[PDB]
């Protein structure tokens, strides 16, 4: 109920040297059996790759980057969700390292690049601004209710 | 924060008050080691 | 709202500073392993929505210090595996904790 | 990863990305970026053809 | 003039104070990115004619 | 997992890294609470100033 | 406005230690069953008993 | 749900959540006395013509 | 039980469980203090309006 | 909210030796029956008789 396989076996650049030294140095047969999986890695580039009980390898997942020109326009609609749009342009695709693309990091996390001190700096700013127009607008207020009171 | 940290509070008195009674009884004669055990959680146990 | 998008924050920050006092009272439960929540931002129908939204929680699966006690029923299962576990309902639970009498 | 082992960000979002093909799988670089959903399977039974 | 620019100006410093505190709300989330608002000037004759 | 006998998984939690998230929570809540302050007592200066 | 009603909330609070033989206190969904000074069946969440 | 024995359970209370209902009762009487007070001196304005 | 000689037995205040009771209920102390002190601003409120 | 109870717990005697010869405590549960002046019988647990 299975099917065998069947091989050729050549042996390049071997030497016959006329003094003492003798051994074989070199590996290469191709075929293993379906190993089983205990493995699955994320590298600097996207990909995501696997490996198995008979010592080989298997690889399908690549992450793909985008550049765009009026990133603003990659406004987010919750959950950091970038609403990519014509507003931005497009996305233009690459993968990490291609020349005009950044580079890659895996087990690890980019910070939210806001700082609190700053944000309560420009706070201060913004209030006292705030405090600003609503006295004026009860300046205003005055003045027109002044010429009510006139009659 | 409160309830866990004191509750744990409780926990490490617990398991001081073993620890001083071993090495209180290492010469007690026919004294077997005394030990205490402990459990809290997994995904938690409180509902909300 | 500016005012809710710093509520919600300070509500959030109360539910990391919950998940880290426990994380501090688990300090020494065998097989424990440690817990930290995931937050979201509400943005809803433009600007900023009205703050954050969190629903999320991350667990660490590294295997700790595994300490050597000498009991004959103590156990402890190195990297993925867990014992399983039933009561009186007919469930089934998983457990990575090995002390047994 | 999603119950059926799915590449999702937490809001159960499918990470899009290019799956690799044929045997060896090698990567398809033009491609419709898609969930890439982690094998549960072993692979492939590539028997011997040359040494 | 007269009420629209002081109520348009308040306005203006609340909405940068919406986004400082979203910024704030989302200080730990992670890859997140620090936002700010788009201010101009509201013509009206006076380059602060309606604030 | 292979199997260990007369062994005891520890806590993988590290009091450290948990000790230095506690402070940075009492910034982040200090933050939280303080906007809102701000906010809320120039707001009450508003909502008194009609 | 136009608003007429009452909520009580069954979320749970904390779950406390005691010791006492008599503290009994309900985990997640129920209510306690008494009977009053005239034969009503009396209901409550408080958990003291003597 | 399963009973708790020599144990009770605590409310379903916050302090910082009856802070926040502060804040928000705060602004609602706040509000209420505001919109009398406006409509009240348009009423003193009608007492002066009736 | 059984008696002994010679010997005495003390009491059940442990300083760990009474003095974190004085702290939260004297978290509650000032909890209700800002109550009064709000309800004291919503009658000079309703006061100084008229 | 109105305030009514007085309970207690009755955990054993934290242990303290002393060798004199009217020192009693009770190990487990029990009491003892004290008279007054008037015979009025009361009871404690306090060791220390003279």
């Amino acid at each position: 109920g299975a099917t065998a396989a069947t091989f050729s076996l050549s042996f390049l650049n071997s030497m016959q040297q006329n003094t003492g030294a003798n051994n074989i140095v070199a590996t290469n047969q191709n075929g293993y059996k379906p190993g089983d999986l205990v493995s699955y890695q994320i590298n600097n580039d996207g990909t995501v790759v696997g490996n198995y009980s008979n010592e080989q390898e298997q690889v399908l997942g690549q992450i793909v980057l985008a550049n765009f020109a009026n990133n603003e326009g990659l406004a987010s609609q919750g959950d950091n969700v970038w609403a990519a749009t014509q507003a931005s342009g497009v996305a233009l695709l690459g993968t990490a390292g291609s020349g005009n693309f950044g580079k890659l990091t895996n087990g690890a996390l980019e910070a939210s690049n806001v700082d609190l001190s700053k944000e309560l700096v420009n706070m201060i700013v913004a209030q006292r601004n705030y405090q600003s127009n609503a006295q004026t607008i009860k300046t205003q207020d005055q003045i027109l209710n002044t010429l009510v009171n006139l009659r | 924060l409160i309830n866990h940290a004191m509750s744990g509070l409780n926990a490490a008195q617990a398991a001081l008050n073993t620890v001083s009674n071993n090495i209180n009884n290492y010469n007690v004669a026919g004294y077997t080691r005394q030990t205490t055990i402990l459990a809290q959680a997994n995904s938690t146990l409180g509902a909300g | 709202m500016s005012f809710s998008q710093a509520v919600s924050g300070l509500n959030a920050a109360a539910t990391n500073l919950d998940v880290i006092g426990n994380n501090i009272a688990n300090s020494a439960t065998y097989g424990f392993k440690s817990g930290t929540a995931s937050f979201a931002d509400m943005f809803a129908g433009s600007k900023v929505g009205l703050g954050v939204k969190v629903a999320g929680i991350t667990q660490d699966f590294t295997d700790g210090t595994t300490t050597n006690t000498g009991r004959g029923l103590d156990v402890a299962i190195s990297q993925n595996g867990f014992f399983r576990l039933v009561d009186s309902n007919g469930s089934v639970f998983y457990s990575r904790n090995g002390q047994f009498k | 990863l999603d119950e059926n082992r799915n590449l999702v960000n937490m809001q159960g979002m499918q990470l899009t990305g290019y799956p690799a093909t044929g045997t060896p799988p090698t990567i398809q670089q033009g491609a419709n970026p898609a969930p890439i959903t982690i094998p549960n399977t072993l692979m492939a039974a590539k028997s011997t053809t040359t040494a």
